């Protein structure tokens, strides 16, 4: 239905991707002599959840939940990208744009603030082979890329940073160096996640999926200062699909 | 082991000439005829693995890969620095006056 | 917090001494 | 065996191992444990094992 | 240790406070 | 946090009507000459 | 120091022929300036675009070139990206657009050479300062 | 007498140790919560976002924070002037991290204060004096509701309010240096003149009726005991202050009528504080100080510079510096 | 030589503490007289 920004400003569903009925089961027919595009896909976190770490024991590390701090600002939205079809039937996304990324803010137990960039950056996600429909069984598995959660140009609390601020510890004149090199010295570090969707819902009439999401990427290093997290988060998402 | 990526860089190509593989699109202005137009295609087909490949971009005019042959000596490519393109630093990188 | 260990002597007998000095003379104005 | 019970089995944790002035809590003598290294088993040359 | 002497320190004188105001010496007119 | 939302309605508005039926009491009699 | 007909000497075309203005006329462009151009333009940089300022040598790099009262003069009347592949009257106040940029309407070509002197004069006189915004104020 | 007269009695009752009041019903519950929160918060809040891009700053004493650099922290710049009560987040957890501790203190806090100024009002009604020092009291009031309500007003946030700190309230005092200049304006000006002339005022009428007291003990005990509280007549010879400060500068800058020379010490803080609390209300909507920069030039153009140049070289300095992470594009306005 | 840190002040307070609260009771029993 049309709604509008004054219906929804303030309720906290700008955050929320659309839905489609339990009755929007159907099967989108794939056409290889064509070209597909996804003019929008958004993925809506629902849940975040944190790798513990054993102590000297080598035990077992439990991914525990964790308490988002940062509010209705987490969404990944208005991506597009290029559905390739591939010659052993299988699609393959390819993201070109959108809000791809959304810096976020859990808790842990005990205090931990973990900050990370949610994100799918750089998505490439194919399906299996030969497919030749859309169907509600339907999956695809990807990998982004994961910037470092700040950027170049910031600068820490004391003035340090990589593409600026100072490259020492100045409060400290005259203390050795080699003791702070890992703070004095900001990382800018780039790695990979992967992320399962699983098409649940289908309207073959107007080409609109939605289903959920797992993806598994790494937390805020804070520019090489100490390690990260590896961090699960598990939504629910939407795409259309136009022929391109 | 620790290095800051940025310093180096200032050694190589990369502190003496617009390096098309890295430098933000302003540093374009400092060569008559390349901005906003050519710097914006030069950015846009994003890494070259030689200077000269700039003189393939699709599309060109024949007035534009003379002005760019008028300049392949103010060019270079080093590798692509992570920290000088990501976040749209190439348009952007937070340097105003 | 690597703070300064004679700080919280330091800070103790600054209260301490001087508080004990007014008790001292306080009470003794009373009880005459 | 579990870290836990292997735990109970060591002198470290016997109260009868303390001193009058040696204050604060047993992980500032001997440390805070982090990990059994494993139980040890002392053969001689002849391998009859000692204990 | 710090965060300790702060807070006794800050509790002192609200102490300070309660008996300054209700057992003061009375004022009388004389 | 409903809970709490309302606790806290109830509250404010409860003290909010002391502080209105008090001065409508008579207030200007209320002083230490001319009771009017 | 004072204003010498030396400083009041700027290019009038790119062939290098000059032209030597007056006391008047650089108070008449630094005033037209003021109601004209310093929005956006105070002190040679330019606001909503830091990237280009009023430098004569950002001027000379300019396609066309610019570090001449002519170049300018043109400049106001129909002006350009750097490179000059485009017109951008649409979005920069000149005669061409002035029902869209009002202050533009009531200009004579006498007021646009009192603007394009004075631009060109000023760097004479401030030298880094002009252009360099505040790290030089 | 029925139950709400009673009650009624009481509220307003002259017999209380301490006044409760109308005005009293609202200041001390508004009071209570605001002293409890910035107590638990001072000692225990944990970091705060308060410029909104993800970068806490700590300012409770167990996150490593002293008496001089603890704060209670102002809410998050992303919540600009929206209301952020505790209901509104879905955990404490999340109401802490954005700083709603700041919010639910300076509205209790400003409510409190406002009833405090009512109460002086209600109580001098109820013992039959003048009216007026509850008027003397909205001079600190305004200066409050100033820092704490109207510059956060004018710059859309109150992560741009004074925080609740003893380094806090220096952060803020510099930053608002950089962006309208106060020092140069001249209601800050003042205000200045406002607390050293009071301060001027205080030592003098301290050291002048000091100076005047009558004998009335021996060189042994306290001067202090030859006032006896109460009594009806005076304790110094205001005549010979005026016969001593009369000649210090002449007869006439010199007060011989008590009252009026009280009704000076009342009126000369108070209307300074007003105007120094105006000046920090007004730069709230960026009507800022005097702006001499390169007002001075010579006959060629350059530029000769002032004092005032000097001041926005410094003035600069903190301008480029403040929020080092937290502009994206070139002008900060707001 | 390696000794504990609170040593000092829990002798100095030792030491204080019930000084101080004999110093009290003593002056305030002469000025009776
Ligand atoms: C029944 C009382 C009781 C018990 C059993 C404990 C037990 C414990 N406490 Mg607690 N504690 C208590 C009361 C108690 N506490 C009180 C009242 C306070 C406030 C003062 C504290 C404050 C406190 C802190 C701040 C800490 C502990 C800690 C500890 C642990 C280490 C104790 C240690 O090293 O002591 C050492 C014991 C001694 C050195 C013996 C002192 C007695 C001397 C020898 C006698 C005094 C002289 C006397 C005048 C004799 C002459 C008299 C003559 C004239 C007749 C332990 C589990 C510590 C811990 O591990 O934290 C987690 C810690 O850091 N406690
Ligand atoms: C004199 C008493 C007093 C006053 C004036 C306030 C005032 C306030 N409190 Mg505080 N508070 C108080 C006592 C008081 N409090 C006490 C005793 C506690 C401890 C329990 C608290 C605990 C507290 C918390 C935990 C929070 C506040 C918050 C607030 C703010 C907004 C409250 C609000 O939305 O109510 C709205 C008020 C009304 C709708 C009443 C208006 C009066 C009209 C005349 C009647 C309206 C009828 C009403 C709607 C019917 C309600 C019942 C219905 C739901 C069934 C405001 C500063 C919040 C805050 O600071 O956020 C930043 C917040 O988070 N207060
Ligand atoms: C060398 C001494 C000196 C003097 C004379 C002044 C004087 C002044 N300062 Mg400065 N000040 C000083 C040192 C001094 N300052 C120092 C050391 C600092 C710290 C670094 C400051 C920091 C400071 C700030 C931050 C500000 C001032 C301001 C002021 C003005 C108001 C003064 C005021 O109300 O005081 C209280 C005193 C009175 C109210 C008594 C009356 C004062 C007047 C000026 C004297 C009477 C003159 C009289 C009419 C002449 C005689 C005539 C005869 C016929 C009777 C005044 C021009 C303010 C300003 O800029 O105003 C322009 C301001 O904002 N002062
Ligand atoms: C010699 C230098 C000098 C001097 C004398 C002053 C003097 C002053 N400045 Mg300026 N300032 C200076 C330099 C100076 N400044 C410099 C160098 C800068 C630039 C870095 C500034 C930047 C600056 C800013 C940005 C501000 C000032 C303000 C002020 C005022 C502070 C006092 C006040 O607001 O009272 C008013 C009284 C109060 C605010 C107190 C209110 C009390 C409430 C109602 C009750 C509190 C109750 C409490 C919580 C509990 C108590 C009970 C408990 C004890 C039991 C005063 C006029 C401020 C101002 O005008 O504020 C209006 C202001 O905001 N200054
Ligand atoms: C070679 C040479 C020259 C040498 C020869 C010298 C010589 C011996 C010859 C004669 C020299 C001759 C006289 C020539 C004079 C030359 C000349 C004018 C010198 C320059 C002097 C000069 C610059 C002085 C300026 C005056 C000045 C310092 C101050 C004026 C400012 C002023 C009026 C402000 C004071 C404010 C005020 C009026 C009072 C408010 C303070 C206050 C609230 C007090 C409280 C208070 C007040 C009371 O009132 C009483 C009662 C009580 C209770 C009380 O609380
Ligand atoms: C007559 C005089 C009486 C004066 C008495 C003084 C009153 C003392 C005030 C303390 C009240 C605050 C207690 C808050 C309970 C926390 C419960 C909890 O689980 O959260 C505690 C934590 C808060 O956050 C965590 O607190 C921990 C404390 O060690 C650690 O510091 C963690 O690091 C911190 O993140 O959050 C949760 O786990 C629950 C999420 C929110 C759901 C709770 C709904 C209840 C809302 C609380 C409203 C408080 C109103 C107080 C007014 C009462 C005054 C009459
Ligand atoms: C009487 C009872 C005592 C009264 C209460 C205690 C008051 C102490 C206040 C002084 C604080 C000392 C610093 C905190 C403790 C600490 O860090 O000290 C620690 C330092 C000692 O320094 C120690 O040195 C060691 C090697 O010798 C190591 O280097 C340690 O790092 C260092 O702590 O204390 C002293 O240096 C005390 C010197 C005091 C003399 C200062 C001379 C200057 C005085 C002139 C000021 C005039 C004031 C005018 C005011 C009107
Ligand atoms: C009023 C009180 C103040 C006046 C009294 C003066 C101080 C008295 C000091 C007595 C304590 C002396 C202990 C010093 C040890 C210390 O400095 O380390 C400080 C130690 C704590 O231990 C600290 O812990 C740290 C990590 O937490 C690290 O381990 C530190 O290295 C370690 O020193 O203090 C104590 O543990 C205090 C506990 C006291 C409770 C003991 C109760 C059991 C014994 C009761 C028996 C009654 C006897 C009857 C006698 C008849
Ligand atoms: C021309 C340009 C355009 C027009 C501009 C107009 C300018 C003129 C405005 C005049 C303002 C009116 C006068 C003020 C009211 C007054 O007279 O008070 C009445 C009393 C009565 O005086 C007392 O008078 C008494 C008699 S009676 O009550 O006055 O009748 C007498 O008993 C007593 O001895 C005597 O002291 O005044 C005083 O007590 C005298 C001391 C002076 C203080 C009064 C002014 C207030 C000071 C504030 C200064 C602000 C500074 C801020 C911080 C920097
Ligand atoms: C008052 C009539 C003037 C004059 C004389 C000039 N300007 Fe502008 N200006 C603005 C922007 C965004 C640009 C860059 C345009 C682009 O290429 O994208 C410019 C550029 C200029 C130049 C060229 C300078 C160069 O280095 O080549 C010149 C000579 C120039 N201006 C003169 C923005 C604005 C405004 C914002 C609304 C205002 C007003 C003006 N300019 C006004 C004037
Ligand atoms: C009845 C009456 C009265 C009385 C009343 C009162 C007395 C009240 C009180 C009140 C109160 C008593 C209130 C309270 C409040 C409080 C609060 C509201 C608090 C808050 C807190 C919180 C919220 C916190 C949180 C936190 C932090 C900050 C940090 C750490 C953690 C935590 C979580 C804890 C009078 C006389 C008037 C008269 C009339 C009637
Ligand atoms: O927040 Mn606090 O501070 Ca008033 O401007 Mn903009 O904002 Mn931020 O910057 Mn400068
Ligand atoms: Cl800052
Ligand atoms: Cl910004």
């Amino acid at each position: 239905q049309t709604l509008t920004y004054d219906d929804i400003v303030g309720t906290g569903l700008a955050n929320k991707c659309p839905t489609l009925d339990d009755t929007a089961r159907g099967a989108y027919p794939i056409d290889s002599s064509q070209t597909y595009r996804i003019a929008r896909l958004c993925l809506q976190p629902t849940t975040f959840l944190v790798k513990e770490e054993p102590k000297n024991k080598r035990q077992e590390a439990e991914f525990v939940p964790t308490k988002l701090v940062t509010r209705e600002t987490t969404s990944l939205d208005q991506i597009q990208g290029e559905l390739k079809v591939n010659s052993d039937g299988s699609l393959t996304f390819v993201e070109e744009d959108g809000i791809d990324f959304q810096p976020v803010t859990v808790q842990m137990a005990g205090g931990e603030r973990i900050p990370l960039l949610f994100t799918v950056k750089n998505l490439v996600a194919s399906t299996q082979p030969n497919v030749t429909s859309i169907t509600t069984s339907t999956d695809f598995k990807g990998e982004f890329n994961v910037p470092s959660y700040r950027t170049a140009n910031f600068l820490d609390p004391k003035g340090r940073g990589l593409a600026s601020g100072y490259d020492s510890a100045i409060a400290l004149p005259q203390a050795k160096e080699e003791e702070l090199a890992r703070a004095n010295v900001k990382r800018f570090s780039l790695t990979k996640g992967q992320i399962s969707l699983n098409v649940a819902k289908v309207d073959g009439r107007t080409g609109e999926i939605a289903g959920t999401f797992e993806s598994e990427q790494l937390s805020d290093d804070d520019m090489g200062a100490h390690e990260p997290h590896e961090v699960k988060i598990q939504g629910v998402f939407y795409a259309s699909i136009e022929p391109a | 082991e620790l290095v800051n990526v940025v310093d180096e860089k200032l050694g190589t190509a990369y502190g003496e000439k617009i390096d098309l593989n890295n430098t933000n699109i302003a540093a374009f202005i400092q060569y008559r005829g390349l901005y906003p137009t050519l710097a914006k295609l030069i950015v846009k087909n994003a890494p070259y693995e030689s200077v000269e490949d700039v003189l393939n971009i699709p599309g060109l005019t024949e007035r534009q890969k003379q002005i760019l042959r008028e300049n392949l000596e103010h060019f270079t490519v080093t590798e692509v620095e992570t920290a000088l393109v990501e976040g749209g630093d190439r348009y952007n990188n937070g340097l105003y006056k | 917090m690597e703070v300064n260990q004679l700080g919280l002597i330091a800070t103790a007998l600054f209260v301490l001494v001087p508080s004990v000095f007014l008790i001292i003379l306080y009470v003794q104005t009373e009880s005459q | 065996i579990p870290e836990k019970l292997a735990f109970y089995d060591y002198i470290g944790n016997n109260p009868a191992k303390g001193g009058l002035f040696r204050t604060g809590p047993m992980n500032k003598g001997d440390g805070i444990a982090q990990a059994w290294k494993g139980h040890a088993v002392f053969r001689n040359k002849e391998g009859e094992e000692l204990f | 240790m710090e965060t300790i002497t702060y807070v006794f320190i800050f509790a002192c004188i609200i102490a300070l406070f309660f008996f300054a105001i209700f057992f003061r010496e009375p004022p009388r007119i004389t | 946090m409903e809970t709490l939302k309302i606790t806290v309605y109830i509250v404010v508005t409860f003290f909010v009507l002391l502080f209105v039926f008090g001065f409508l009491s008579g207030d200007p009699a209320r002083n230490p000459k001319r009771k009017d | 120091a004072e204003l010498t007909p030396e400083v009041l000497t700027v290019p009038l075309n790119s062939e290098g022929k000059t032209i030597t203005l007056t006391e008047k006329q650089y108070l008449e462009g630094k005033r037209l300036f003021q109601y004209a151009c310093a929005s956006c333009h105070v002190g040679g940089i330019t606001k909503t675009n830091p990237s280009l300022d009023l430098r004569t040598e950002t001027l000379a790099l300019a396609t066309p070139p610019r570090d001449n009262i002519e170049g300018l003069v043109d400049y106001m009347k129909n002006p350009t990206t750097y490179d000059g592949e485009q017109e951008i009257a649409e979005v920069h106040p000149s005669l061409r657009s002035a029902d869209i940029f009002p202050k533009m309407r009531n200009l004579t070509e006498k007021d646009l050479v009192a603007i394009a002197g004075h631009i060109l004069v000023e760097p004479k006189i401030l030298g880094d300062k002009w252009g360099g915004g505040k790290v030089y104020y | 007498a029925n139950l709400w007269e009673r009650f009624c009695n009481w509220v307003t009752s002259t017999d209380n140790r301490l006044y409760v009041g109308w005005f009293g019903v609202i200041m001390i519950p508004t009071l209570l919560a605001a002293t409890i929160c910035f107590v638990i918060a001072f000692i225990a809040a944990p970091p705060v976002d308060i410029d909104g891009i993800r970068e806490p700053v700590s300012g409770s004493l167990l996150y490593g924070n002293n008496i001089i650099t603890g704060a209670v922290v102002p809410s998050s710049n992303a919540i600009g002037l929206h209301f952020y009560p505790i209901w509104e987040a879905a955990s404490l957890d999340e109401w802490l991290y954005n700083g709603g501790p700041y919010q639910l203190i300076i509205f209790h806090f400003l409510l409190g204060a406002s009833c405090y100024m009512g109460r002086q009002w209600e109580l001098s009604y109820r013992l039959g004096m003048r009216p007026w020092i509850c008027v003397a009291y909205s001079a600190p009031l305004a200066s409050a509701f100033a820092v704490f309500l109207i510059y956060p007003i004018g710059q859309g946030s109150f992560s741009d309010g004074m925080p609740l700190g003893i380094s806090g309230t220096f952060n803020f005092m510099i930053v608002f240096q950089a962006e309208h200049n106060i020092l140069m304006h001249p209601f800050h000006q003042l205000g200045v003149a406002g607390v050293f002339g009071g301060a001027l005022f205080c030592a003098m009428h301290g050291s002048l009726v000091t100076s005047s007291l009558i004998r009335e003990t021996t060189e042994t005990e306290s001067a202090n005991y030859g006032y006896k509280f109460g009594q009806e007549e005076e304790t110094y010879n205001i005549v010979a202050a005026h016969g001593y400060f009369g000649r210090l500068i002449f007869q006439y800058a010199s007060f011989n009528n008590s009252r009026s020379l009280h009704f000076f010490l009342a009126a000369w803080p108070v209307v300074g504080v007003w105007f120094t609390a105006l000046g920090i209300s007004t730069m709230a909507f960026n009507l800022n100080g005097f702006n001499f920069n390169h007002s001075v030039i010579d006959a060629k153009g350059n530029v000769i510079n002032t004092w005032a140049d000097i001041i926005n070289r410094a003035n600069l300095g903190m301008e480029v510096m403040h929020e080092r992470n937290a502009h994206n594009f070139p002008l900060d306005l707001a």
